[PDB]
């Protein structure tokens, strides 16, 4: 399959180093221009760097020149972004992408989240939001760092009428969010409602039953 | 460095409508300009390559034209799923710069929010903190005023709002207001109310509880 797969993101300290990888499938990078593009959370697309591995020729935004090094190994069909002197400003989903010659970029990777922060990993606290004939219920997922967190309901069995809000950064510098579901009121002692919370960065899986 | 000045920064259009999105390049970039669609949580998808060529699998609604340094992206008939940020990019010379983006929202019928309030859980209070959550479910348009009153005193700078992305199927929004207090602050007051003002309500809707 024609595909790009980024890896190596995660939570890193300010001033530190992080090597991102972009693994190409379905084509060899020798014949393409490979790009790094980043998105600070809620912001637009900023182009960061590009490399033509067949000629070793490199391009950098002034925003990253000297600090960041874009490179490639054609024998590994992989491009790299070596990020150094990392700043809070460099917090972003990092996407790699492919261009042929002077044609426009056509294939993007899924992206890898880089969070630059001196703040420690912290698992969420999960608390119930207890409940015409439609009722609402949910769980508050409170006090976690960093992003992201996943919430599902009834181990993914319940999807209809679910709204997981975007996280908000509270003043303590921890995130918090609510997942909410609108259900029939007839099922408050019939059907049990569990929310499944996965905070992969802290390795915290928490399951909380909510009932009246 | 070439700037791509993208107009407008945001727009609201009904399903069926024609939508026009503008990129002005600060220098000649020939046809080496492309248009990307980015849905929430996702990587951009290529829509239009080399200024006017429709990319494979992309609906014929999407079109692109060039007038010298001015580039135009057109949706012929919107569709509820076209909710997305659209960006243009120039690949004429490094840095290969992106427009600031255009957020396209789908315009629809006014729909009043369903309002629900959730008191702090026992568990949270034992943790020593009190979070009160007000849900506005399935409303249009986005603009909604949520006020918190404890013992009938209007609060300020102690609530955080979060709002879902527009539903790609029914173009509604949901919103959370979360009031956070000390346990002591929670237990020195009796009455907790969120008061909702929205265009679909004839008058403000208040949902409230007394501790106990």
């Amino acid at each position: 399959e024609v595909q790009l797969v980024e890896s190596g993101g995660g939570l890193v300290q300010p001033g530190g180093s992080l090597r991102l990888s972009c693994a190409a499938s379905g084509f060899n990078v020798k014949y393409y221009m490979m790009h790094w593009v980043r998105q600070a959370p809620g912001k637009g697309l900023e182009w960061v760097a590009a490399i033509s591995p067949g000629y070793d020729y490199t391009y950098y935004a002034d925003s990253v020149k000297g600090r960041f090094t874009i490179s490639a190994d054609t024998s590994k069909n992989t491009a790299y972004l070596q990020m150094n002197s990392l700043r809070a400003e460099d917090t972003a989903v990092y996407y790699c992408s492919r261009s042929y010659w002077r044609y426009s970029v056509d294939v993007w990777g899924q992206g890898t989240l880089v969070t630059v922060s001196s703040a420690s990993t912290k698992g969420p606290s999960v608390f119930p939001l207890a409940p015409g004939g439609t009722a609402a219920l949910g769980c508050l997922v409170k006090d976690y760092f960093p992003e992201p967190v996943t919430v599902s309901w009834n181990s993914g069995a319940l999807t209809s009428g679910v709204h997981t809000f975007p996280a908000v950064l509270q003043s303590s510098g921890l995130y918090s969010l609510s997942s909410v579901v609108t259900v029939p009121s007839s099922s408050l002692g019939t059907q049990t409602y569990i929310c499944n919370v996965n905070h992969k960065p802290s390795n915290t899986k928490v399951d909380k039953k909510v009932e009246p | 460095d070439i700037q791509m000045t993208q107009s407008p920064s945001s727009l609201s259009a009904s399903v069926g409508d024609r939508v026009t999105i503008t990129c002005r390049a600060s220098q000649d970039v020939n046809t080496a300009v492309a248009w990307y669609q980015q849905k929430p949580g996702k990587a951009p998808k290529l829509l239009i390559y080399s200024a006017s060529f429709l990319y494979s699998g992309v609906p014929s609604r999407f079109s692109g034209s060039r007038s010298g340094t001015d580039f135009t992206l057109t949706i012929s008939s919107l569709q509820p799923e076209d909710f997305a940020t659209y960006y243009c990019q120039q690949v004429y010379s490094s840095p290969f710069t992106f427009g600031q983006g255009t957020k396209v929202e789908i315009k629809r019928t006014v729909a009043a929010p369903s309002v629900f309030i959730f008191p702090p859980s026992d568990e949270q209070l034992k943790s020593g903190t009190a979070s009160v959550v007000c849900l506005l479910n399935n409303f249009y348009p986005r603009e909604a005023k949520v006020q918190w009153k404890v013992d009938n005193a209007l609060q300020s700078g102690n609530s955080q709002e979060s709002v879902t992305e527009q539903d790609s199927k029914d173009s509604t929004y949901s919103l959370s207001s979360t009031l956070t207090l000390s346990k002591a602050d929670y237990e020195k007051h009796k009455v907790y109310a969120c008061e909702v003002t929205h265009q679909g309500l004839s008058s403000p809707v208040t949902k409230s509880f007394n501790r106990g």
